[PDB]
């Protein structure tokens, strides 16, 4: 009756945000059955020599999943957008049921499902803390890898050597002398970072070419330059000098610093061009981490697949929710059966 | 009845999901069928009451 | 609602308090618009002082 | 040190603005504007028709 609020036409409210069911008070604990749903990252784009990398690594069998108290419902295929092209994600509908029997166990799980975001993603700020309370939004992210036949098992080797990224840290000639010398193996599909430069983020290590070897030319545009020569004359300052000028040599690719996967990344790229800045970097200059270059993919995109996950289980909720209200649940389309279809990218959105 | 379908969680996901949220899907195609439903509904129930 | 880590300002003062609307009062600056409870600090600095 | 933080930055002004505007999200808060609402209403009855 009032005519007075019919001025105001543009108010807003503030509301109290809450967790989904399933999320609420998720923490494992020790003594007690805890669910853990592997993730599966299927690209579509085809496979060619810019895009390589990622379709070989998403492939591997290397995923990890989501660790929590409450059975998760089935949840549809979703699509993520990487540089390479489109990505379909798959929550495994099979739990995988495990147990923690050792405090020390959780304690792990949990400093590696901290670490993952302090370090890896760099999700970290200053005033954050570990979360302990057993509380909304209270899951936790482990690695797997295949055990006994085709059961996959908690990755605790990785978990326990990776508590905390070591620092990348360089060492003069002096002490380069005495330290032992490289192995190729021990670069092969693991995750580095030149600590010479300035570039302080990480970045991966895709093959490592045995037959190269500084003090060769290169092969475009430098046909009277050679490795050895060449970093000196950009960075002799900051390194001194090689020492192995012999030995093999190293070929990596960066890592896109987005996080948000969510929109088709339209845009013009140059591929040729791009490319042609081909990096070669010698093995003894650039930090190696241990850390599986497969696995540090995959956890680049884990933010969103996270987000979408909690907005589908809210969807998931009310869905359930309506279709009891209506009694419409037991049908056979919406009983306990039901098969949720693959999300729908809406093209005739203008940034689709 | 035969052509009954599953309320699909996608759908429901697009529903929940806003505009500012720059996420690939949205609300509004869902909206607009659900504006016309519900002026529909108001003066159907409106008349007979 | 005012007397936000009270014990600690206790602590370091070295006082305890009964009565808290005095301590309310002898940190109400004139400008503060908020408290209506009790006057500024001026009034109790009048006595303090002498 | 941080409740005198605190009480500082209040000091230069507590009356307007909130100043949690950039943090709300670290306690579970969010501004939506009344258009929002209204319309994830609609769009849940259009997916439901």
């Amino acid at each position: 009756t009032a005519t007075v609020n019919k001025a105001d036409k543009s108010k807003d409210r503030t509301y109290k945000t809450e967790c989904p069911l399933e999320f609420y008070d998720a923490l494992p604990r020790v003594g007690e059955i805890c669910y853990a749903y592997e993730i599966f990252l299927e690209p579509q784009f085809e496979s060619c020599e810019y895009t390589e990398h990622m379709y070989l690594n998403l492939q591997t069998p290397r995923n990890y999943a989501i660790l929590l108290r409450n059975k998760l419902p089935r949840l549809a295929e979703m699509p993520l957008f990487s540089n390479q092209g489109k990505l379909h994600v798959r929550v495994a509908n099979a739990p995988l049921e495990v147990i923690i029997q050792n405090s020390e166990q959780l304690e792990l799980l949990h400093q590696f499902h901290g670490m993952v975001f302090r370090d890896i993603l760099k999700i970290w700020h200053p005033f954050f803390v570990l979360d302990r309370r057993s509380k909304e939004n209270s899951y936790l992210v482990v690695p797997l890898i295949l055990g006994a036949g085709e059961q996959k098992c908690f990755d605790w080797e990785l978990m326990t050597n990776f508590r905390r990224l070591p620092q990348s840290h360089g060492s003069n000639v002096q002490q380069r002398e005495q330290q032992p010398a490289p192995r190729p193996e021990d670069f092969e599909g693991k995750i580095v970072t030149q600590w010479y430069a300035n570039y302080d983020k990480p970045m991966l290590v895709t093959k490592v070419h045995r037959e190269l070897t500084p003090l060769s030319y290169m092969e475009k545009n430098q046909q009277d330059k050679t490795y050895y020569e060449f970093t000196m004359s950009k960075y002799g300052n900051r390194i001194g000098d090689v020492v192995h000028k012999d030995k093999f040599m190293i070929e990596v690719r960066d890592l896109t610093e987005q996080l948000t996967f969510y929109v088709h990344n339209r845009g013009k790229f140059n591929a040729k061009s791009k490319a042609k800045m081909k990096v070669i970097l010698i093995p003894e200059l650039c930090f190696n981490f241990n850390f599986p270059g497969d696995l540090w993919l995959k956890l680049i995109f884990l933010p969103s697949i996270l987000n979408r996950m909690y907005f589908l289980l809210h969807a998931e909720a009310l869905r359930k929710r309506f279709n009891t209200y209506l009694n419409l649940h037991l049908l056979p389309f919406n009983g306990t059966d039901y098969m949720p279809r693959p999300l729908e990218i809406d093209y005739s959105l203008k940034r689709n | 009845k035969e052509h009954i379908t599953p309320a699909e969680q996608g759908e429901f996901l697009a529903a929940i999901t806003a505009s500012s949220a720059a996420d690939v899907f949205d609300m509004e195609r869902l909206e607009i069928l659900g504006n016309s439903f519900l002026k529909l509904s108001a003066t159907l129930y409106l008349a007979s009451k | 609602g005012f007397l936000i880590n009270h014990y600690y300002l206790e602590k370091n003062l070295g006082y305890t308090f009964k009565d808290r609307r005095y301590l309310l009062q002898a940190l109400t600056h004139p400008s503060y618009p908020t408290n209506r409870i009790t006057g500024s600090y001026q009034e109790l600095e009048f006595i303090g002082n002498a | 040190r941080f409740v005198e933080g605190c009480r500082a930055n209040g000091q230069s002004f507590y009356a307007g603005a909130d100043f949690s505007s950039e943090v709300n999200f670290c306690v579970g808060l969010v501004t939506i504007p009344n258009k929002v609402i209204a319309d994830t209403l609609e769009a849940l009855l259009g997916v439901i028709v």
